[PDB]
């Protein structure tokens, strides 16, 4: 019912335990070297196995 | 601690009092030896 | 109702995604304690005049 400008598209690749490491306010292993969120983050991700 | 021989139980617990030296906290989150490290009043990056 | 009651032992321990609800208890109780001196010195106030 609602939206907004536009959306933008982050795509990689992670481990099978790493899923819980892309989300937004702590820290781990990808998200000190890699890739990390940050805590104002509007937005979500989905994952595939 | 962390190469000792062998370990107790929940039964017969072990305690060990560790005073009066200089640490290093960092060289316990980086190693790839764990996998549960979190923490519950200080942060990880503040313990230094 | 936190931690502390220093604003520099709560920087200095806390994540700032964690850090801003320790310092959001402090920030409601005292502003209550100033609210308190203010309504109370506008009837002496009163009482003086």
């Amino acid at each position: 019912d609602l939206c907004f400008t536009n959306v933008y598209a982050d795509s990689f690749v992670i481990r099978g335990d790493e899923v819980r490491q892309i989300a937004p306010g702590q820290t781990g292993k990808i998200a000190d070297y890699n890739y990390k969120l940050p805590d104002d983050f509007t937005g979500c991700v989905i994952a595939w196995n | 601690v962390f190469n000792a021989t062998r370990f107790a139980s929940v039964y017969a617990w072990n305690r060990k009092r560790i005073s009066n030296c200089v640490a290093d906290y960092s060289v316990l989150y980086n190693s790839a030896s764990f996998s549960t490290f979190k923490c519950y009043g200080v942060s990880p990056t503040k313990l230094n | 109702g936190a931690i502390s009651s220093v604003l520099n032992d709560i920087l200095s321990r806390l994540d700032p995604p964690e850090a801003e609800v320790q310092i959001d208890r402090l920030i409601t109780g005292r502003l209550q304690s100033l609210q308190t001196y203010v309504t109370q010195q506008l009837i002496r106030a009163a009482e003086i005049r």
